[PDB]
């Protein structure tokens, strides 16, 4: 079974977005009004699932092939790759990275999305990957389009891909959104701006990575992910 | 002072979280292996229980797009991190609220007692992380059991909640559903009866 | 008896900390949600107690001797001294300055403090002094230690001494906290940060004062306090 | 514009305010002379009264660590500023709520009427300043008396509160504690029935 | 037995303090007036003791428990931790780090220290640790206080802990003093100022390390130590 | 040019060095194992000798707070680096001068000859590092023996000292302490007869 | 930290200090009242003594341009600050070394015992400040008496001088000059026998 042998650097909740960020209208009614209650790390918080033996399909990381209905999806072919490390710079190997996104026109494959940009019959927008022994992941996909949403009267999400990362414990688990280098919608977005610190916003922006591109084939973007620093316990209960 | 690399900042899971993390709940095709809401197969040791609940916003309205992750000890009080769909028991699972099904469910066993880092027993609990559109960083809570009143009273985690009235928000209510033991754990994100959320 | 013969400069409540400073968690439920109601100064507000006739004990200002149980307290021997003036620079003589603090390890002599740093059998942590005819006060004490508190999961108060000052009226009365020059905990503290203006924070930092030290004996820190400016009434009821 | 020296900024009095300002309430040894809650010796002129009250946060829960300072005219409408434990009457006093005694008390006389700066009589009042953990700058209020309805209705300070409903939050209720005349003045810092707080 | 198989980067004796620093009065009569004589590295200088087989007690690195006379020491509970590397950045594993200090009031447990700040009956002020396989050490202690000394008529040492580090050879062995982030006494101290280069002084200042603190328990400071760079011999005797 | 990470700068060991590095000399309780001044157990090979000396400042006054570390080959010319209190011989040791004992002592064997890096024999020597209050960076020297005159005259290290008169400062004088073979090595930090100090 | 106005920096008194501060010694006309070297008139209480000395530089050569100021208690151990040429005793005086007279003299009484700030008696002493060309800031010293050996041994100021051999530099030597009690106090600014100088 799992053991309590590590501790994780406390989160900076002024680096992350706060709960109540009223320009993002849905946060107004979905933000707790009482303070969070701090509790000490125990085995409950410092352990979590290891997905090394979850059985992945051959195309689970390849969105150009994992919704194949007779053709390739339309849109900008890209590799999205990066490394998962902790705050001490230690790689996080054999960790679950899940991702999902809209298609090239900003349309999601969900019944609730009624945006008039059409679905792509060869695109589903869902991927997963276990990081390798050195902490690296990669997906192949098409670059998602921006799309409008019912926040302010002319609000548009920048192109983005959702990421979920498990990491070593339930204390490290994170969901975030990846944005794309140069996108002029980024500074305008009330969801991006839920993050108060401009330097934190920069950490969510994937950089064009020509070095990792397949010439005559696909471009590539790099998105590294940093999870809470993990250390050994020291001088506890003595 | 010493400043490490900053953590990647959280963002909301958004309205379509289910397409990526709850495929069946999204009404979309599943892959061969999915992480879902059956933590225990019929043969697993321990007391088999159904858990269910609804999630409410600050206006008292149902949240129909929630995604929940749970982490709990087995009936023997041990966390099982080797996730495998062949296991009779997994300590981790996922569930969701949707437009078609506003009440999430989990199929599990009652967790055994686990000690805190100081060696003090905690009352039986399930760790929960809550995600949804409008939630910028996920909310942590614990589900405890109303038939563990003696243990709950002595729990060093529950006792960090200053007010008795707030401790009650973490206590799930035992019932029977089709003759099987169940507990309801409703979550109120904001306002009257607001559920205690933790930082750790 | 007291008379109404003066007026006090209105407070700048953007210089002071605001009521609701949610990073300091206890402030969330203990801050009024309605606006303060402004009222004009009358005799009720422009008068207050004078403590010239309060009987002080010989050691009331000396924390190294006022809790004597067989020895000296352990810790950094310091004088804390300064001047109380108003905003016009006028000294405030014969005014009550009260102070209290934790011991060298950050432990308070109160039943509710269960921090594992031990009590000091020769330290109580309480002092009082009436300013002299020129506005000056002084205490002798040990430098308090920082200590952890149940705010965020790893929050620590910088070393501090609480001060209360009466001044000429109930309108001038103030409680604040003194912090110490160079303490790296100051910029991190949500209670310090209840004060929005960085310059206002600097007014709470006592400076090392070598000129006032007793060589081979004790160091000294200087903390000057500024109360609301007092003026005569003019052109009222005409 | 003309800018004076800035005032030293306020900070919270913190959870241990009693060790510095309420030694007996802190359960610690007292000095020979302490500033406390008995404003009037039994021979003081006027009507001898007990004041008592409880302090509530925005969740309706008791504040069990508050510290209060009061300032009032004597029975003859005179402010007695020469503080002395040997005085028949002191216009100044202190009281507290603690873990053991959640309700503060003060022993005093009913204050006489004083005029505002325009010469208009104010209704009998006690000026109160409230300090506590969680309170970054102290809150000013006034306690008026429910058996001075005629005076209260004409008070130029009460009439600066725009809403009649809010004026009611400042009116203490006459009652009897162990058969003696008393007035209860509860303070609600936040929310329903929030007590009026002043700036001056 | 030991062999000569490495060479050590020559010391920069303008980075280190010079011998004669007259503001530090004792140095005047204890500094050689003749030049040091340079000699080439031989086995005598490039070898030294290794302490892997020295028997350490369970509490040798824990000053809160290694002088236990019925209680905990009074003062600021801290971890002091860091890494020993050489100038090439290579960790120095299995190396002896020794440390000693005054108590919270600046009093040393030695007969010759007659400062009036009292001894702490539960504090000795001595520790030792062997670096781990990755070069890391750690101690638990209380933060020492500053103290006066008979140099100039009002001179005070900043709070400090003495460190001795063996390293791979007698050529690398070093004693230094650790000071604490933000201490206003540091720029005033003639012993600190024996180091001419301000950047060299900064290398002796331990940084507050919240990431390594035990919440509700003890703070932490980080002090990394750099020993002379070690290289293989090359092109010698040819 | 190539600039590496700068070395951590030295500071004086200070007046209380003994509390950290010479516990018995400090008059404080010792730990189970201490690194001290007896390099050789009685069964160690070679000629057993006492070394002793006094340390002088530039005014000719005793240094009564010095701390010395020594490093020498065993009698077979081998450096024994695996420090262990159970060893017959340790090449490393420590000694001190104190207020009570102004003269340091070391119990060892006469070191055998080792070659320099060019393969030239060095005369028998002990490497010494001297620490104290007033010494900002420790002083390196070597102790050679007056009964090894032929070897000393050919030592490639001694021959790097330009003046014969200064070479003499490194030659310890054979004597007898309580009838046993000893060598005295006095150190003069500054001035007349200043001891040669090395850089390497 | 707190930084006050800096003190005006010292400079050397230069070669012509006597024209401004020792007019008679300068060979120049005096004013009606001068501050000079007769601290005691014949009738003053106490033991009348002549003090004399020479001042030497670091090459052992006479300093023939020195200016000295002295401050001492009366025979009863009290400092007399009200300087007046009509007084039988003044605690302050001046003297000098010149080209014509290389040996300074003072006519005074032996000072009484004065306690330090801790109440510990200091041995009889005269405070001296020494000025001259080449001296950038004046040198402070004390003249004690060789016939006060018991008091000197216990003086808390003398005992701050670490070395016994340096304490001897402050002890003036009793003699007779023309049948009158005298003491010689020579000062050596630098080198062998260098006089102890104080900072306070
Ligand atoms: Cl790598
Ligand atoms: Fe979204
Ligand atoms: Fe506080
Ligand atoms: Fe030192
Ligand atoms: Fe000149």
């Amino acid at each position: 079974p799992a053991q309590d042998n590590s501790r994780f650097v406390i989160r900076d909740r002024n680096w992350h977005p706060k709960a109540l960020t009223p320009d993002y209208k849905t946060s107004i009614a979905r933000s707790p009004r009482q303070a969070l209650v701090s509790i000490p790390q125990s085995i409950s918080e410092t352990t979590g699932p290891n997905f090394s033996h979850l059985g992945f399909g051959a195309h689970d990381h390849d969105l150009l092939l994992n919704f194949n209905n007779g053709g390739l999806p339309i849109g900008e072919r890209i590799i999205v790759a990066g490394r998962v490390v902790d705050q001490y710079g230690k790689p996080v190997p054999n960790t679950l990275v899940e991702m999902w996104q809209a298609n090239a026109g900003g349309r999601y494959r969900h019944k609730n999305d009624r945006y008039l940009a059409p679905l792509d019959p060869n695109f589903g927008g869902v991927g997963r990957c276990l990081t390798d022994s050195d902490g690296y992941y990669s997906f192949r996909t098409i670059k998602p389009g921006p799309y409008p949403w019912r926040n302010g009267p002319n609000d548009w999400r920048p192109a983005h891909i959702y990421f979920g990362i498990s990491g070593p414990s339930i204390a490290t688990k994170l969901i975030t959104q990846l944005y794309f280098e140069g996108d002029p919608l980024i500074p305008m977005c009330p969801i991006v701006k839920s993050i108060a610190n401009p330097e934190a916003v920069q950490q969510l922006i994937a950089k064009l990575d020509m070095n990792n591109a397949n010439p005559m084939d696909c471009l590539a973007y790099r998105f590294d992910i940093v999870l809470r620093g993990q250390r050994k316990t020291h001088f506890e209960n003595c | 002072p010493i400043e490490l690399l900053p953590e990647t900042p959280s963002q909301t899971a958004g309205p379509y979280v289910h397409i990526g993390l709850a495929l069946e709940a999204a009404g979309n095709p599943t892959r061969d292996q999915e992480i879902w809401n059956r933590l225990a197969k019929p043969d697993a040791p321990g007391e088999h229980i159904l858990l269910l609940g609804q999630v409410y916003d600050g206006n008292g309205h149902l949240v129909r797009d929630s995604f929940l992750e749970v982490w709990q000890a087995d009936a023997n009080g041990e966390y099982q991190d080797a996730y495998n769909l062949e296991n009779a028991f997994n300590s981790f699972g996922r569930t969701a609220t949707t437009f078609d099904a506003g009440e999430w469910t989990l199929h599990t066993v009652k967790p055994g007692v686990v000690n805190n880092a100081a060696g003090v027993p905690m009352a039986p609990h399930i760790n929960i992380s809550l995600f949804a559109r409008g939630i910028n960083i996920h909310l942590h809570t614990r589900l405890y059991f109303d038939d563990e009143a003696q243990a709950n009273a002595k729990c060093p985690v529950l006792n960090l909640i200053e007010q008795p009235q707030r401790r009650e928000t973490l206590i799930a209510k035992r019932c029977e559903v089709d003759g099987k033991t169940a507990y309801r754990f409703d979550i109120r994100i904001q306002g009257e009866g607001e559920t205690v959320f933790f930082d750790f």
